[PDB]
């Protein structure tokens, strides 16, 4: 998951909006 | 906007600033 | 444990300390 | 909403858990 | 994106996460 | 300047890229 | 509440939103 | 300690109240 | 160095930037 | 208190040293 | 003061910090 | 730089002064 991804390898704001309501 | 590595608190720190006021659910693996 | 004024970031640090590896839910309009 | 009690007013630690999934 | 209200050390960190490896000036005088 | 713009009033995290090098 | 990996001055912070007002005090070893 | 402990290994909320006045 | 408000935890932060491996003590009280 | 030097008013880091151990 | 070992966010805080209102320029090498 | 030497290696206050405008 991007909590995973994000911390593991790498990850862009625009990936993170995904998770916005 | 750049990559980032982000961990821990720095993610939900991240997500904060992204969604604001739109909200947002943080859901990691376990 | 006490009372506590938390807004912004700061709330959802709070959030991500208690709930951990359950993962939350922000939601201000709620 | 969270937002009015927890910074509006104050809350504790327990009320925060009510939000966690 | 959402607009936001960022004071101190908060504004510091949006720019660090927006800029990242580019890096950033911070300059309140401006 | 910046300060007067993301904290006074608000900004977007567009605008806080004209203070990226 | 969950078990935390806490470093840092992410401890600092957990220990200043468990005792708030109460006050507290951070003695590491070294 | 609480330090060394929260950080090499893990620890709760519960034991971190031990610390406050 | 520059004075400086600071409120929160962000006076915890600076306490344990200042203080590192000595540690401090934190009373809102006193 | 520090509170009342540093939240209140202003404090200098040479001021927070004051409350190392 | 002491050494300290700040990494990503936790430096531009401790520059934030020490710079105040004079401002700064975080410059990383890439 | 600081930036590197602050992260890998350690780095002091007064160090990062020269940073400052
Ligand atoms: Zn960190
Ligand atoms: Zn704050």
């Amino acid at each position: 998951g991007i909590v995973e991804q994000c911390c593991a390898s790498v990850c862009s704001l625009y990936q993170l909006e995904n998770y916005c309501n | 906007f750049v990559n980032q590595h982000l961990c821990g608190s720095h993610l939900v720190e991240a997500l904060y600033l992204v969604c604001g006021e739109r909200g947002f659910f943080y859901t990691p693996k376990a």
